[PDB]
RNA sequence: GCUCGGCCGCACGCGCGUUACAAUGACUGGCGCAAAAAGUAUUUCCUGUCCUGGGAAGGUACGGGUAAUCUUAUUAAUACCAGUCGUGUUAGGGAUAGUUCUUUGGAAUUGUGGAUCUUGAACGAGGAAUUUCUAGUAAGUGCAAGUCAUCAGCUUGCGUUGAUUAU
């Protein structure tokens, strides 16, 4: 079966998933297949860009890294990506590389951020009865 | 003065409706010429009632000719569809506790029958 | 009141207004524009693009109702 | 599956609801074997609320 | 195959058999104590196993109660003489049944033995049997025109919790008289 | 000659249908094919085999 | 365009059937301002006699103009198709006319005598100044407001 | 390399002096320098979290306010790196410099309040907590930008612009934040 | 030089592709643009027809493009696609599809310039479009020229 | 039981609420972002292709699914990107009306819903009063389920975008 030089690591937010799978050689990007510039909203490309700007493109160039996303809506399914990527390059440097440099890439990132390693406990609360919403009630006369 | 219907008269509706060899009571030509509500009514099915219906008004109005008005045709068939052939009868529609008399004008052959007799009383108020 | 804000440029006036940005200030918007020349904001636009092809403006920003762009040589004072 | 009901018969002033929930587990099993091992394999008790199905496609 | 049901739709639907028949054999059943039934189902058959206290009512004298049910639930749902099977079960422990005891308390009430002796009886029965606790509710007139809500505790109760719904056997019965309808529950919190 | 009792269509709507034990035809629950009105259905719930977890 | 050369070519008012126009504003828009004209037959009108919707009012050729009140006069001869209009088949008529200024208020004012006449119920409810439709007359409506037959002023 | 908020402007620029602030405003640290101001952040779970949230994802959290505008967050960081934009066309300094600048120089101080002392009750002078000073500094800065820019041409991102400007200058004329800051510490100064 | 030659639809800004595709359409003037387009707006959910006059080019150059990515996919579901919300007034807005001839309009249409096949081999959605080789070779080269005008600006 | 009305009748008083008073906007394009629910006693239930119609909708041409297999792992809408419109009862806002067309139903008139042209009111942010609410929360935003032949401005749920302020 030859196991491949594959790692795969997933990230979450809210009810978005991204897989995203690391291999060896001239680094790209594709998420879902097409390069981050084409993501749905243009801002928060640069939510992407972080991780990277952060380790700095020497570690990236070394490494295609292909992420699939699905999942909730635009803003979440970014911090999924986010994520995924993020905690890859981890892992990769887990199984290819020593375990100083998946420790200090760690420190690195986390320092930075702790959302790209760790997941966002948060998810929607289910609706309480006699509410237009999970918290708030039908208005009251009183008098 | 004239009246007309579609750029129809009463004598050229009564030669479409009393068309050689069209045994319903309302003809596809006629049908054509109608409202959107009275196609679905007529093309989706019709019941036989209505026919005995407009053969009582045939029998109303020959029985006067001298001009003293129709022998009123009492009937509860609100969801009835005006014919060309009823204009100038008078028919009783009930309205729940009454059979309200209807005169038929060249005008009203779109609508159903319904549309005039008044289910109800208007509201006259008083309190302050 | 009423602003009335000029629907259309006299032959008279056009590159006169458009070769001198400077008199809009050193920020130009929709809302500069028809603030200092009285021109509806449509032409206002139609302006703004029109000294920007020409090399007078350039765009720092575009979202979709905010029109920013800056003059070249920068601020050039009047008269 | 839910259902969810109104508690007062009436509709005495105060809504409250109830949360009836019914859970369906669904389970497979694939064997590869001849008709009397099945019927083995087939050959114990089983809790009243058990609906098993059995599908054979023959394999060469 | 008979007809392919929906195992949301088919689930409901058996549920839904499984209340008819409680609702029938509650119903029809009233003399002797019954608890329960438990329904398995084969291709070739349905068995049923009716709980209670007294089987031999059940039965009948050589098969008069039961032939009648069998036959009944025969007309009802029309089934095979081969596909339909109904067999009752003792209940070792009859203190510990609630239906059981509010029926024997049903009974005593016909007699017009007084309130607080027969509530007395029978929870001194139900304790006897090991239950830890157990509580009877009767309410409607009992003095008079006017209604009144009577309670009697004996031992140890839990109300509130999921161990509510383990511990806890609970039963109603409605309880007819010339005034009206007076009614009646009994909860025996179980041992473990 | 009571030739025309009940002949007007039940076929469809409220008239329909009615609740398999009460009879009620009033809030009915058809929802999983169970034809139970809600009173009935929430006297019926654990006979069912409907627990509220929730 | 902006500019124009002339400033004494523009017509701020222009008069098209029996009704102004608003000249400082987009042509098709300002056709609105007929009874009988909403937003999607003046873009129609512009798109058949190819007058540049882009542009503005008093930019308008006189010839343009009476061609716009030639579209309302005879549309259907114009090309156009007859689901467009806002009298499909007249009750006297079955002819395919749009509806004008004048033209309008007219043949409304007709129907609903033909409908007093006929003693309908909704022609009665007109009369009466009720509403038509058979919505809700317990709640809304108080103090007075618009039925049937609403007039811009 | 160090990140430019929107990749244009620099946060080592940016130094706090008045030292009540140092802890209550983010730029300073390695976790506030973002290119975008959009987190997603838990700033709300314990008392004082909000002060780790950066600056300007605060604003953007002020803008996002009224029944049609709410949860449409995407609109403000567009309104606030826009108005960042024409502060820099204005001013030419680091539009953050300015930003911050302006909200340290105005929101209130001193401020009175009902204070309950057995039979006193009459307004008292009261000292603001540096976190209330900036929270209201936003508060004020939108809200009159708001009521601005309503039925006006001009925009939000000019009116927010104008207002951070007029803001750090002190403006008591074209700044409604500080018209509402002097307001109240002379509410409170005479209240003493 | 590894700056590649080729360049696939999915490495290019679709809004770039479509205004750049319907460009090519209209100098081939290779569609037919029928009758009906005049005086029909796109949806039933708009109160205005569409402010370009090239929109039904557009329109079909975005059409190729999903059917490039999406292959299978039928009428309606690109109705659904190609819908959107609609204002019943005081109402709560709903979603809304698109108008069904001018989409199958594109379709043929583009059949006829060997764009598109009409699969007779799905026997779960037959007759599906699916786009050619002819097709796909022609999209990746507009995608391309695109794409290589974008990575000579510095 | 059957037929026709009635509960929807309007000078008004009082409650829940939907929609707005617009530029943080409306409109015209473009854009491979959900979750959770349902579903055929065989043509009847979800419905996928396909074809016709300008449209709502119709064919019946080829088909799947009693369903983790099929409708679908999609088809949502805020959001984003272009472009129009330019602070005025303006395209904001659409009540109310008149023709036409369609669908559910023996039956639609006292408009069941839906479609096309028209028609365009009040409303320029709301007196005394007063409701609910502390984090994926409020608020906005759509989606399902119950009802149900047809009829959601209701209810019960489902996610998306996501706060101000307390503690
Ligand atoms: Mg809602
Ligand atoms: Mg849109
Ligand atoms: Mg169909
Ligand atoms: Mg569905
Ligand atoms: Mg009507
Ligand atoms: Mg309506
Ligand atoms: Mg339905
Ligand atoms: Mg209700
Ligand atoms: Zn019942």
């Amino acid at each position: 079966q030859q196991k491949p030089q594959l790692v795969q690591t997933f990230g979450r937010k809210k009810n978005a998933v991204a897989v995203a799978s690391v291999r060896p050689g001239k680094g790209l990007l594709k998420v879902n297949g097409s390069p981050i510039d084409m993501i749905n909203p243009q801002i928060l490309q640069a939510k992407i860009y972080e991780p990277i700007l952060l380790l700095g493109q020497q570690k990236f160039a070394n490494l295609d890294i292909r992420i699939r996303v699905r999942g909730s809506g635009y803003t979440s399914q970014v911090y999924a990506i986010r994520q995924a990527l993020s905690k890859g390059i981890v892992a990769y440097h887990a199984k290819y590389v020593d375990e100083n440099s998946k420790r200090e890439i760690k420190e690195q990132l986390m320092q930075y951020d702790r959302s790209l390693l760790v997941a966002d406990p948060r998810r929607m609360e289910p609706k309480k009865c006699g509410g237009r919403g999970a918290r708030s009630k039908m208005q009251k006369a009183y008098r | 003065k004239k009246f007309t219907f579609r750029g129809k008269g009463l004598e050229e509706l009564t030669a479409l409706a009393s068309g050689s060899n069209s045994e319903k009571l309302i003809s596809d030509e006629l049908a054509a010429l109608f409202d959107a509500k009275t196609r679905r009514r007529v093309k989706r099915g019709i019941s036989e009632k209505y026919a005995k219906f407009v053969n009582k008004v045939r029998r109303s109005k020959e029985k006067c000719p001298a001009g003293e008005k129709p022998v009123p045709v009492k009937t509860h068939y609100r969801s009835m569809i005006v014919i060309p052939e009823l204009v100038g009868g008078i028919v009783g529609v009930y309205n729940g506790k009454e059979f309200v008399n209807v005169e038929v004008k060249f005008d009203m052959i779109g609508k159903y029958l319904a549309e005039f007799a008044m289910t109800y009383k208007p509201t006259t108020h008083g309190k302050t | 009141d009423k602003v009335n804000h000029a629907v259309f440029i006299e032959k008279k006036n056009v590159e006169s207004i458009i070769n001198n940005p400077s008199k809009v200030g050193k920020v130009l918007t929709v809302s500069t524009v028809v603030e200092k020349l009285k021109v509806n904001g449509s032409l206002a636009r139609q302006l703004m693009r029109t000294m920007a092809d020409r090399k007078l403006v350039e765009k720092v920003a575009k979202n979709g109702n905010q029109w920013v762009y800056s003059v070249i040589g920068g601020v050039k004072e009047d008269k | 599956l839910v259902i969810t009901v109104r508690k007062s018969p009436c509709g005495e002033g105060s809504k409250t609801w109830d949360r009836f929930e019914m859970r369906i587990y669904k389970r497979i099993i694939d064997l590869t074997c001849n008709v009397p091992d099945v019927k083995t394999i087939t050959n114990f008790r089983i809790d009243p609320g058990v609906e098993i199905e059995l599908t054979m496609t023959a394999d060469q | 195959t008979t007809r392919a049901i929906n195992k949301k739709k088919k689930f409901v639907a058996d549920g839904v058999f499984n209340a008819e028949l409680h609702s029938f054999f509650s119903k029809s059943l009233q003399d002797a104590g019954y608890a329960g039934i438990e329904v398995r189902r084969t291709p070739t058959k349905t068995e049923i196993r009716i709980k209670a206290t007294k089987p031999q009512q059940v039965i009948g004298v050589e098969g008069k109660k039961h032939k009648e049910l069998t036959q009944f639930l025969q007309k009802r749902f029309g089934y095979s003489d081969d596909q339909i099977q109904i067999w009752a079960e003792p209940i070792k422990f009859k203190g510990l049944c609630a239906s059981a005891q509010v029926e024997a308390m049903n009974y005593k009430l016909l007699k017009d033995v007084p309130v607080r002796l027969a509530a007395n009886y029978i929870i001194k029965s139900v304790i006897q049997d090991g239950a830890k606790g157990c509580e009877i509710i009767i309410s409607g007139k009992l003095k008079q025109q006017r209604a009144k809500t009577m309670k009697f505790k004996q031992g140890y109760m839990i109300c509130t919790g999921q161990p509510k719904n383990d511990y806890i056997d609970v039963a109603v019965r409605h309880v007819f008289f010339k005034q009206g309808i007076m009614g009646v529950k009994v909860k025996i919190m179980l041992p473990y | 000659p009571n030739k025309l009792w009940r002949t007007h269509p039940r076929n469809y709507g409220k008239d329909s249908k009615e609740c398999r034990v009460c009879g009620a035809r009033q809030g009915l629950i058809t929802k999983y094919e169970m034809m139970t009105c809600r009173r009935c259905f929430r006297e019926q719930a654990p006979h069912i085999g409907f627990v509220k977890y929730r | 365009s902006f500019v124009i050369e002339k400033e004494s070519d523009f017509k701020y008012i222009h008069r098209i059937l029996n009704t102004n126009i608003d000249g400082k504003r987009i042509t098709p828009i300002a056709l609105t301002g007929i009874r009988g004209i909403g937003r999607r037959f003046a873009y129609i009108i512009c798109k058949v006699l190819k007058i540049d919707p882009n542009a503005r009012a008093g930019l308008l050729t006189e010839d343009q103009c009476n061609k716009i009140t030639d579209l309302i006069a005879d549309p259907e001869a114009h090309g156009i198709p007859t689901w467009l209009l806002n009298r499909i088949n007249d009750f006297k008529d079955g002819k395919n006319y749009q509806m004008a200024s004048n033209t309008l208020d007219t043949k409304m004012r007709e129907d609903l005598e033909r409908l007093k006449k006929i003693k309908s119920h909704r022609g009665l409810r007109h009369f009466w100044g009720l509403k038509v439709r058979g919505q809700h007359t317990k709640t809304s409506g108080r103090h007075g407001v618009v039925c049937g037959v609403v007039r811009k002023n | 390399t160090q990140p430019k908020l929107f990749g244009k402007w620099n946060y080592d620029e940016v130094k706090i002096q008045d030292p009540c602030f140092q802890n209550y405003i983010a730029c300073t640290t390695t976790k506030s320098q973002v290119f975008v101001p959009h987190t997603a952040g838990r700033y709300q779970v314990k008392k004082f979290r909000k002060t780790q949230c950066p600056i300007v994802e605060r604003l953007i959290g002020t803008l996002m306010f009224h029944g049609r505008n709410a949860g449409k967050k995407a609109l403000c960081i567009k309104v606030v790196k826009n108005a960042f934009e024409i502060i820099h066309l204005v001013t030419g300094r680091n539009p953050l410099e300015v930003f911050v600048g302006a909200v340290q120089n105005a929101g209130p101080r001193e401020d009175s309040t009902r204070i309950g002392t057995a039979g006193v009750v009459r307004k008292q002078a009261v000292d603001v907590a540096p976190m209330r000073r900036v929270n209201l500094a936003i508060y004020f800065i939108i809200k009159g930008c708001r009521e601005s820019a309503f039925k006006s041409m001009r925009s939000i991102a000019e009116t927010l612009a104008d207002e951070i400007i007029n803001a750090e200058k002190n403006n008591t004329q074209s700044s409604w934040a500080i018209r509402k800051k002097d307001e109240i510490e002379k509410v409170a100064k005479g209240n003493r | 030089s590894n700056n590649q030659s080729f360049f696939t639809v999915k490495d290019v800004a679709a809004a770039d592709f479509i205004r750049e595709y319907a460009s090519h359409l209209k100098k081939a003037n290779k569609l037919s643009i029928p009758e009906f387009t005049q005086w029909t707006t796109t949806s039933v959910a708009r109160e205005l027809a569409p402010q370009d006059s090239d929109w039904v080019y557009i329109r079909t150059a975005a059409l190729a493009r999903k059917v490039y990515l999406k292959p299978h996919t039928g009428i309606s579901t690109l109705k659904h696609i190609f819908g959107s919300n609609k204002d019943r007034g005081n109402l709560r807005n709903k979603h809304q599809a698109c108008h069904g001839k001018i989409l199958r309009w594109a379709l043929k249409s583009l059949e006829d310039l060997k764009i598109i096949r009409k699969d007779k081999n799905s026997a779960t959605k037959k007759f599906s479009r699916v786009i050619t080789k002819e097709g796909m070779t022609e999209l990746n080269r507009i995608a391309t020229q695109i794409a290589i005008k974008q990575r000579q600006a510095k």
